[PDB]
């Protein structure tokens, strides 16, 4: 899971 | 939005896809290319090209469960294509780039097209 | 194989299937969540979710138009998630976690019940 | 496109  | 994001997602959504289409889940339309038939699914087709995105957007052809391409159109070529589809892999060779490259005018692939016309212009 | 491969063609498909989705084009199946509905594409749901293959793999269930989803889910929650499948996106925060999670455990989205214990987990 |  990231920052988009 | 403050949303967070799974990087792998979108590759697992079309790998489950293609274990579909390799079970013949849920497929909803067959392509006749000549002599040869494609199983596959009408919304990873139009998803993928801009003539099946006008074909099955079509209040009439929406609801056909066959769709025959032009005759000029390769089985081979078009099987290369479909496997890309579901798997983001294209086959590539020195054998069948031009028939990939025409199927993929055809299908409306512009990505596809892209890297036909550079790997033809690298070899000449 | 000496296959290439087209780096963005998962996301822009997945892209193109939540077009789909938003002009309600070929969505197969309605979820009724209470009072609430949600249409989607049955190929889809079963790509995100264990329990969506396991109802649309049904030789009966795989032919139902409407699904009803267990009252105790969060019409919110179920709204979160289907937009998690068609975007790769979460909407977690700290009002929705709890609804969230218990709707993607029902759901069988084992990514997203990973990132809900983990945030949980923080919080603590 | 890449070598995947
Ligand atoms: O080279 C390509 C690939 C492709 C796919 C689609 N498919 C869709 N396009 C849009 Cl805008 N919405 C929903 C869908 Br499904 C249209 C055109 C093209 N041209
Ligand atoms: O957390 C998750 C997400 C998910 C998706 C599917 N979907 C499929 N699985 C297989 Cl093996 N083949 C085709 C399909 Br469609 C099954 C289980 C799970 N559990
Ligand atoms: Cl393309
Ligand atoms: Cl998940």
């Amino acid at each position: 899971w990231v920052i988009p | 939005d403050s949303c967070i994001q799974f990087t792998r997602h979108a590759s697992d959504v079309l790998l489950n896809l293609n274990r579909l289409r390799s079970r013949d889940i849920l497929t909803d339309v067959v392509i006749v290319v000549s002599r040869e038939q494609f199983r596959a699914h009408k919304t990873v087709l139009m998803a993928c090209s801009g003539l099946f995105y006008s074909i099955f957007t079509d209040q009439l052809k929406c609801n056909l469960s066959v769709i025959n391409l032009d005759p000029e159109i390769n089985p081979e070529g078009f099987c290369i294509l479909l496997d890309f589809m579901y798997t983001s892999r294209l086959n590539l060779r020195e054998g069948n780039i031009m028939a990939v490259m025409a199927t993929a005018m055809y299908l409306q692939m512009e990505h596809v097209v892209d890297t036909c016309r550079k790997f033809i212009k690298a070899s000449e």
